[PDB]
Order: C-alpha cells, then sequence, then structure tokens
RNA sequence: ACCGAUAGCGAACAAGUAGCGUGAGCGAAAGUUUGAAAAGUACUUUGGAAAGAGAGUGACAUAGAACCUGAAAUCGUGACAACGACAAUGGAAGUACCUUCAUUUCUUUUUUUUACGGCCAGACCCAACCUCGCCGCGCAAUUUCGGUUCAACAUCCUUCACUGUGCGGGUUUCUCUUUUGAGGUCAUGGGGUGCGUGAGUGGGCGGAAUAAAGGGUCGGUGUGUUGUGUGUGGGUUUUUUCUCUCACUCUCUUCCUCCUUCCCUGUUCGUGCGUCUCGACGCUGGCGAUGGAAAUGGGGUGCCCCCACCCGUCUUGAAACACGGACCAAGGAGUCAAACAGACGCGCAAGGGAGGAGUAUGUAUGUGAGAACUCUUUUCUCGUACUGAAAGGGAGAGUGUGAUUUUACACCCGUGGCGUGCGCAAUUUCUCUUUUUUGUGUUUUUGCCCAACGCCGGCCGGCCCCCCGUGGGCUGCGCGCG
RNA sequence: CAUAAGAAUUGAGGCACCAAGUGGGCCUUCUUCGGUAAGCGGAGCAGGCGAUGCGGAAUGAACCGCUUAGGGAUAUGUGG
RNA sequence: CGUGAUUGCCCAUUAUUCCUUUGGUGAGGGCGGCUAUAUUUCUUUGUGAGAAAGUGUAGCCCUCCCGAUGUAGACGUGGC
C-alpha cells in the first residue's frame, strides 16, 4: 500500500507544463465575478494555497462564495452510493467560467429572441434546413477500386 | 377475424369481396408497361 | 495459499443496488454553512426586509376585510 | 420495438449491435404486429388491442384514433411516435423456424446480429 | 428473462388488511371507501385514507394551531361562504396559549374532556366525524388538518458523531451533570 | 392454569435402602388381575419332572398372577400363485396383478367412441411485390483458332473473345421487385356451449384499378441550349491588350432527348342485383356395456421403458480416499427477564402512571377479596423548558405596535420556500342541479420539511485606541404558536 | 419551449424509520504485477460461482445455452 | 423456360400460446328491499327465457391484470 501526502504528487500532471510556466496573467486578474458561477477548476502552481487536492481539475462546480482573495465552490463528490457537496476554499487563481451551461443559455435566449421576434417582434426569419435526405443525382465521373499489387515492384516494403 | 381487423380496416372487407382486384386485373399490367417503356426508350434515341 | 489482500469488485454493482444519490441537490434551497463575513453581515441587511415582508402577507389580509366583509 | 431515428439514437443502437435485431420495418410488417401482439398499456394492464376508440382514448390526443393512423404514425412518423409507441404495451414475438446459428453475432460478422434492413422484414416475418 | 423490479413485488409501505383494534372504524372505512372513490372526491378518498394509519401516524393536533385557521376564514372572502370545516383524526388537546379563543367547529376524533367542553360551551362544537361526514359530504371550505408529525422527541435520539453539522441527543445515562457528558461543552475532552 | 413412572424428589417401590468404592464417600434400579371376586383353573389324562393335552373358571384369560393397554425395532409362521445380469432400495412412466376405494348405472337414465353453429386455431390451391435499368438478342464486324479428317481443307468460327451495325422480341428483380392476396385444401384441436338491454344484423350498390385513351392543364425532373448571367482563376496579366474557357449559375429553352397532378376518354373488380341478408354463441345425438349385479372412475403389489450419485455437515470447492452417522422406543437444545431504541395494539392525556400502602363494606369458607370489587384523601412518583462545571440564570426576547422600543401601549398566525386544502374563472354535459372537463387564485413553516431571522442559557463583548450606549459579534443536549 | 434544424426512457418519484444476516471466498473474458514456472503467487476492470437448478459440452462448481410457479399445447436455444 | 421437387430437418424448464395455481402498493365490477350479479343450461343468424329451466349471491362475491427458482437472511399467515 501507498504513501500519502494532501498533495502527494503525481509523474506528469502537476508540473507546470509546455511553456505553460510562470505566473497567472493579469487578465486572469481581470476577471469578475458573480457567485453561483458554474465554474470549472485547474491548478496552478503557483501558490500552494487555495489549491484542491487531487479529485478536481477537470470538474464543474458551483460557486457558492467570494471571499477577498478567493472563492468557495461547492463540488459534487462521488462517494459510496452518492455524490456530496464539498465546499472548497481557494483563492481566485485556481478556477475559471465554462462555456458549459453557457451555450445552453445563451441559445435558449436567443432562440428565444428569435421566437420572439418571430412571433410578436416584427420580422421574420429564416435559419437551418432540416436535417439529413435523399437526393437526384447527375454525377459524371464514377470508379471503383484495383487495390495492391500491380506495379508493386515500384513501391511496398524491401 | 374480419370483425376487429374490419375495425381497423374497414375497405378492407370490400377488398377480400373483390380481391383487391384479381386475376384478370392482375394479369393486365406488365405488357402495357412492356411496350409503354419502349415509348419512353424509343424517344432519348435520336436525340443521342 | 498466498493470504489475499481486499478489493473493489461488486463494488459498482453494491453501489448501484441502493443506486447514486445526490438528494435534490439544491435543496430547493441550500444547504446552510458559510462564507465570506463582509458580505454575511450585509445579507443580513437585506433580510432585514423579513418584518417587511411578513406586513406585506398581512397587507392584503386588511384589504380583503377593509374592501367588504360581505 | 419500433424506434424513431436521429443521430443518438442512432448511436445507442450503433454500440449494442450483437446483442440485437433491427431494421426496417415493413408496412405489412407493422400492420402484422399491429395484428398479433398488438396491446396497449392502459394505466398498466397489458392489453391486447381491440379498437379505434381505445386508441383514441389513448390518442385522440394525438388525433389518431386507428392503427391505421398508428401504422402511419409508424411509416410516417408525426413525433407522434413516442407518444404513440410508449403508450404501446411492448411487443413480445415468436421463435421462428429459422434459428439464429453461427454460435451468434452479427450476419455477416456471425449469424445474424446487426442490422436486417430490409431483410428485418423478411426475418422478421417468420419471427412474429 | 425477468429483468429488476425496483424493488419486487411492492412494499407494505403504507399498508392493506389493516391496523388498530376499535371497531368503529371498521366501519368507518367502509363508510368512507365508497365515498371517496365512487363519491368521486379526492378529500373523501383522503379521509378514507387517512383514516387508515397507525398511532404515530395519527400523533394528535391542539388547538390554538387551529385559531389560524381561523384566522384562514378572516382572510377568505368577502365572505360569500362563510363557514369552515375543520379535520382531525385524532383526539384535540386543548392548547393553552389562548384559551380564550371564540367558539367555532371542529371535527375530530376525540375531544378532551375539558376541551370539549370548553371547546363547545365556548359556542365551539365538537362534532365527531360521523357527526361530520355524514352531513358533510364533498369539502369545500373544509380544512384538512394533517397533525404534526415532527416534534415527537425520538429524532432527538436520532444522531451522535457529534461534528459540527450533527447537533442531535443521544439516548445515554446522564441525568445530572457528566455520565457520559464531559466535553463538548467544553471544546477540549475528546475534541468537539 | 405443576409433573405424569426415562416424568416427577434420589427415592410412588422394605430408598437415600440395595449397590459400589480403602476410605473420604459414592449411593440405584424397581409402578396397576377381576364387567365383582380368586372365583387363583377342581378333575381327567398323558407326562420322570417340568409339563402337556383335556377339562374345569371366569363376561373377558388376546384377562391365568408378565395381570390395563401392549408401540417399534428384531423373528417364526400362514399365506403368497410376488419376483431376480447383479448394486440395493430410487424418480418418472405405464402395464400387469391386487387384497383395493369410492362413484355412478340403460325396456325415455350411464359408457366408450362418431358428430356438430358460429366457432374458437393451426395446413393445401392457384394470383401478385411494382420497377428504371441492363442483360441479351440479332446483325454485322475485327481480332480470335478449335470439333469434323488418317491430318490438311471445307467447316475465318467449335467457341470462348473483340469490335462495329441493328434490334426491343426475350431472363434477371431468388423463400429481396411484397416475404402480397385471397380462393374451400378439408386433413388437424391439446370442444364448445348462455350480457342484453337493444338503435341495430346498421352496413354491404360503388369501389377499385394495372391501363388504353386523350391530351390538356399546371406542376417534378436529365440535356442540348447556355439564352446566360454570375463566379473570374491561370499565363513572361503592375495595368491595358491578348490567350486558355475553367468553376458556378440565373431565367431561359418548358430542349427534354423528361416525370407528374388534375381532368376526360377504358378496363377491372365487388357489392349492386334483391334488401333480404347478418358476419354479434353445439350438455345433443349417434356407437355398447348388468337389469342388482356390474360397470366407467379412484387405492395396492409386481413388472417393463426411461430417467436419475449417502445424509448431515464444515469448505473455495464435499459423492469422495474429509467427519459424524449399525438399528428401534422414549428422551433430547434459544428460556425467564431492567432501564432502555423502534413497531404495533392498548389507556389517558400535559399529565399520566397508584402504587407503598391503607381503609373499606359482605358473595358468605371467607372477606368487610397482592390475587374480588375497589375505593382513595396525603398525593408519591415519573412526565408537562432548558441551559450553565459552577456561582447561576432562563424562552409568547409574542405578535404587533409606538417604539429615542430600560418602557409603554394593543392584543383572536415570527420571516420566506413548500402545502394534501380552500377559493376563483374558464370548461362538458346537465334545465337548474349535477357538472364532467379546462384555466387560475389564495391560504401559517405544527400538515411535512426546507430556508432565514428571532428567541433562552452560553461565550467573546462588540463599535472603538480602550470602554458604553444605536447596537454586538461566536456558540449550544435550548426555545419558536402546550 | 418548433427547428427552420438534433434523444430515448422514465410499469412512479420524493423522502425515511429501524433491525439483520454477513467480514476465510472461490471461478472467468479483459488488463496487469512477482517469479522460469506452476491448476503458482499477486493486483485492476466486468461477470460469475458461491448461494440454481433446467437445456447443451460422452465428463466437469464457474465452459455453451438458458434460469426456474404448476401444467398444458406450440416453437425455438445451445447442441445435433 | 420464367422455380418449384415443391416443401430440409432433429431436439431445453428459454420462447410463444394456452390452462390451472399463486402472490401482488395490481385492475374491474356487482356489493339494491323485486331493476341486478355468480352458479346451470335451452329452444340454439339479431334470446337471460326477469316469466324455459334448477341453484348461489348481505361490503364479500363476481370478472381483470402483471409477476411468480433463490442459500444466508428476513418477513407474512381468514398457515399446521
Amino acid at each position: 500500500v501507498h504513501s500519502h501526502g494532501y498533495k502527494c504528487g503525481t509523474r506528469h500532471l502537476f508540473a507546470k507544463k509546455f511553456r505553460k510556466h510562470g505566473v497567472p496573467s493579469v487578465s486572469t486578474i481581470l476577471t469578475n465575478f458573480k457567485v453561483g458561477d458554474y465554474v470549472d477548476v485547474v491548478a496552478d502552481a503557483a501558490v500552494r494555497a487555495g489549491m484542491p487536492h487531487k479529485y478536481y481539475h477537470g470538474r464543474t462546480g458551483i460557486v457558492w462564495n467570494v471571499t477577498p482573495r478567493g472563492v468557495g465552490v461547492i463540488i459534487n463528490k462521488p462517494v459510496r452510493n452518492r455524490t456530496v457537496r464539498k465546499r472548497i476554499c481557494v483563492r481566485f487563481e485556481h478556477v475559471r467560467k465554462s462555456r458549459c451551461q453557457e451555450a445552453f443559455k445563451q441559445k435558449l435566449k436567443d432562440l428565444e429572441a428569435f421566437r420572439a421576434a418571430k412571433k410578436a417582434g416584427t420580422p421574420l426569419p429564416p435559419k437551418k434546413v432540416s436535417t439529413r435526405n435523399g437526393g437526384f443525382v447527375c454525377p459524371k465521373k464514377v470508379e471503383v477500386l484495383a487495390r495492391r499489387t500491380a506495379d508493386y515492384e515500384a513501391m511496398i516494403p524491401y | 377475424n374480419r370483425r376487429l381487423r374490419l375495425r381497423l380496416n374497414p375497405f378492407q372487407k370490400k377488398e377480400k369481396a373483390m380481391a383487391k382486384g384479381m386475376q384478370n386485373k392482375k394479369n393486365r399490367e406488365a405488357r402495357h408497361a412492356a411496350k409503354v417503356v419502349r415509348l419512353a426508350k424509343a424517344r432519348k434515341n435520336v436525340a443521342k | 495459499a498466498k493470504s489475499k489482500n481486499h478489493t473493489n469488485h461488486n463494488q459498482s454493482r453494491k453501489n448501484h443496488r441502493n443506486g447514486i444519490k445526490p438528494p435534490l441537490p439544491l435543496y430547493m434551497y441550500n444547504s446552510k454553512r458559510g462564507g465570506w463575513l463582509p458580505a454575511l453581515v450585509n445579507t443580513r441587511r437585506v433580510r432585514k426586509n423579513n418584518q417587511k415582508a411578513a406586513l406585506k402577507a398581512r397587507r392584503e389580509r386588511l384589504a380583503a376585510h377593509q374592501a367588504a366583509q360581505k | 420495438v419500433f424506434v424513431r431515428l436521429n443521430k443518438p439514437m442512432e448511436n445507442m443502437l450503433r454500440a449494442v449491435e450483437p446483442y440485437i435485431a433491427y431494421g426496417y420495418p415493413s408496412l405489412s410488417t407493422v400492420r402484422a404486429m399491429v395484428y398479433k401482439r398488438g396491446h396497449l398499456k392502459i394505466n398498466g394492464q397489458r392489453v391486447k388491442i381491440t379498437d379505434n376508440q381505445m386508441i383514441k382514448d389513448k390518442y385522440h390526443n394525438d388525433d389518431i384514433v386507428c392503427a391505421e393512423d398508428i401504422v402511419n404514425q409508424i411509416y410516417a412518423c408525426g413525433k407522434h411516435f413516442r407518444t404513440v409507441t410508449n403508450g404501446l404495451w411492448p411487443f413480445k414475438l415468436a421463435p421462428p423456424a429459422g434459428g439464429m446459428r453461427q454460435k451468434r453475432r452479427h450476419f455477416v460478422e456471425g449469424g445474424d446480429y446487426g442490422n436486417r434492413d430490409t431483410l428485418i422484414n423478411r426475418f422478421l416475418a417468420r419471427m412474429i | 428473462g425477468v429483468d429488476l423490479t425496483g424493488v419486487q413485488k411492492k412494499k407494505r409501505v403504507v399498508r392493506h388488511h389493516t391496523y388498530s383494534t376499535n371497531p368503529y372504524i371498521k366501519l368507518l372505512i367502509k363508510l368512507y371507501k365508497f365515498l371517496g372513490k365512487r363519491t368521486n372526491s379526492p378529500f373523501n378518498k383522503l379521509i378514507h385514507k387517512r383514516l387508515l394509519k397507525s398511532r404515530n401516524n395519527r400523533a394528535p393536533i391542539s388547538l390554538s394551531r387551529i385559531a389560524v385557521c381561523m384566522r384562514r376564514r378572516t382572510v377568505w372572502l368577502k365572505k360569500g361562504k362563510k363557514s369552515p370545516i375543520a379535520v382531525i383524526v385524532g383526539d384535540v388537546l386543548d392548547d393553552v396559549r389562548m384559551t380564550r379563543i371564540p367558539a367555532l367547529r371542529i371535527c375530530a376524533l376525540r375531544f378532551s374532556k375539558s376541551a370539549r367542553e370548553r371547546i363547545t360551551g365556548a359556542g365551539g362544537e365538537c362534532l365527531t366525524f360521523d357527526q361530520l361526514a355524514m352531513m358533510a359530504p364533498t369539502g369545500k371550505n373544509t380544512m384538512l388538518l394533517r397533525g404534526r408529525k415532527s416534534g415527537r422527541e425520538s429524532v432527538k435520539h436520532f444522531g451522535a458523531a457529534g461534528v459540527p453539522g450533527s447537533h442531535a441527543k443521544p439516548h445515554v445515562s446522564s441525568r445530572g451533570k457528566e455520565r457520559q457528558r464531559s466535553s463538548k461543552r467544553r471544546h477540549a475532552f475528546r475534541h468537539k
């Protein structure tokens, strides 16, 4: 059985990788928040505080909190027969807003905007096509296949 | 069970009564078809 | 005869007996506890407020019995 | 069962091939299922079908009334496909004087499994 | 080839060839069972059903919590309907808090002596459900009182890894100082 | 509200005996004639003798002192018309034998077998699932060398093969052009019967349709036409001239060399025809078998076919070469019981439970009933706020209200989320009712829970430099409408 | 809640009380460690067996097929 | 020619189907003081013979439905 640091390491994961070294950007810091955001978790390294244990990068949870430097994310962690919500104390630097949800809503409103426009706003306005289908065809030059060995002396392994 | 069958299609009895068109009718088709294609056939011809 | 340790098999089968639960997650509302104290202080001041909404749950009651009681 | 087809749904079926046979029903056949194993599920109770009033009683609601709507709804869908189907009672066919053999797997890749497409009718018919 | 049952042959749960030893009930149920189903009345049915349970499952209700109900009348209508029907499948116990509260009509299993009286005496009315139903078929301006449940003590004795989340009182032997409670009310021994 | 002679004391018995052990001590086994009684079998007679056989007694000796009964294991016998490749008993199955049970029965009754609407399934017989298209075919043609003959030539063609001409007559469309359609095919069943009230056997006469026909009409399509136009991209085209048309694309052309809708002009097919139909229900009969004995149906043994490993148990796994298990009686193992958790019935309910006791008066043994009846003042006891080690405090911090809410007022829901419910409107019919159905409203978080104050004790005493007040601010088996 | 365009399900969900019986496993497709190896050892996944029989593999705990009311009638399974 | 001799099969507790059984958070109903509902069935293409014909029918009865192997272990009995 194995050794256990709460920050017990790995091979090639935590290490800060391919030209991706160094501090978080100021863009990172310019960000802005509100709570309830569904944001995803990543690990810089940078400061080895506010830094989750292993579970958590690549997972999406929801923020419940914004503290000075940091934000609270409750995440559902799967134990036995359940997922428990865990509320984790990160400083802001280790988390980011997805698109996961964004689209859904985005579309939903956009669509509504259109659906609404379409009735009950002014205009009227084509989008898409159906799915997939049949068709007339006037092709104009079919081929076939003849494979391997003819002129194999030109090619193949030795 | 014409009855439930008939519930489900009532044209069916009359279909059944009249075979949905028997034999004379069933042998008649081809022969038109056969010439007819030839008429169709015939058209493209020269215009190639 | 080497005396085996332990394992995990059967488990997802066991785990799936009784399933994989979350609980109506956001209960309808949170599970309580914690936060940033300057925010928490402020939120109480906008829940001060509750005695206002209790007199809005009484505003309607008065309207029904002052319009007419007939 | 009957299946509405669009890409996932093409996909769930896509995975499942050596466990299933599926393909393209025929109107004859459809009708015929509609005979043989014709049932509706009716607040439960699995009941072999009888009449277009019940059908309407369940499916007046998509202004279906009869099986010919149903079959129509099968071949020609409606997207009340779902709706129609779900109230079905599940079809149970027959042993079929035409085993599967080669110790299973797909048609070309075995026995039989996979999509018998139009050949499903051909197949299915001995099985109903 | 059968396949998963979501639990096979579906468990007592809410029950059938049924409960306690009081004769009357047995009638009641016969009476009422027709009524909810075959006098299509959710209320009746409800009644019917509601009749069926066990004592816990009929933990009482008491009066002042009805007061409120007769504040409801008061924010109901200007008042064409001007009447209201209380139900409790238990005994009505007296409360205390008010006890100068008005009269009114309550439809119960049992009213305490005192209560019964005093209620009635206050112009109230204690009607048994025979005294209800019959002369009350169908709801409408009925008020189900669904009892309580909660404030039993039993649940108290649910919980003890005394984490900051679990705050609950064990079935233990101190009835006084220590005798199994030495810290927690001090942070220190055997921590939290 | 005990045990029943292996029980029950050790000991129902001359038992704490007998017995046993040096001794200490250890310390058993062991029940019943008589409807009434010995009336306890005289007598005969054989028999050494026992004894026997008789007899004799007695209801009964299958009661003769082994006495009530007399279980099982085990064995003789009788009796057996019972059977045997050889495991053995075993399943299953049927027959034979059967001791067999129970049932029903004919000159108008049963019984085995035929037979029977509509049904109510299953199998046969013929039709077709279309179709654009090759394929080919034919011709000619080239190439193209083979059978004839002894071989060559005929017979460049036996033909495979090619290439061109020409054709549209002709197989593909396989248990894939349906997996189509009914016609009786009459063989199979593992039968078959009973709502009703009744518009009504309504319907069933067109309906169908290859199609011929006719185009026409518009409509769908490949093309030539581009009729373009659009697209411009390349060249020793900065640019302009010049050259390549390539890519697209418009109408167009209605080119079609092309579909189809419609509508006419055929054919078919059935129902029509006529309206009667009718398509929404067979213990019966025919076969042979008593007339009080049987017979149909049920029990038992044997026998044959097939089928098919010792139980229990421990184990990962036991048919093992794991253990225990020769047999039959009678024994022979999950108890009483506190606090306590749930469940449930059960009582009453903030009280409840007495409870210890004690009194208490006749039913009449008794009596002035642990147990009868109780019956109970005092209450006792637990319960009907909790919190603090404490010292100690302590809950409508009601609600509401004023409120600069020490206070002071008022006095029939703390704040939100949910709520069987109740309300309203639309919604169906119904006279109206009923009121189906719709559409909503609304309402205490004691209906449940959630979610947030609030509240008690608690703790830090906050805010602030420190401390106090507007007011804090951490915490707990607390409190929030008994 | 349409797209003009891209589910299916959902023989209920919610929710809970409380007590058992269990903790030696073993077998397998798959991955994989130790060691030559081992019907060996030792893990990972899924499935079994265990704790089920039926039907198949002349023979088999775990292979094939398939699981089971009691039957009846029919047809298949694996397998012939 | 165009198929057709004509019918390639044999055989599990699976499957269908069918019956009876059984349980079920199962479905129905009739559950009336003569309209009706079960029992028994004719005369037997459109009958409950309320009146052809005997018998039963007080909250249960009478129809319907899904499911139905299970060790340990548990629970149940209008079980013994």
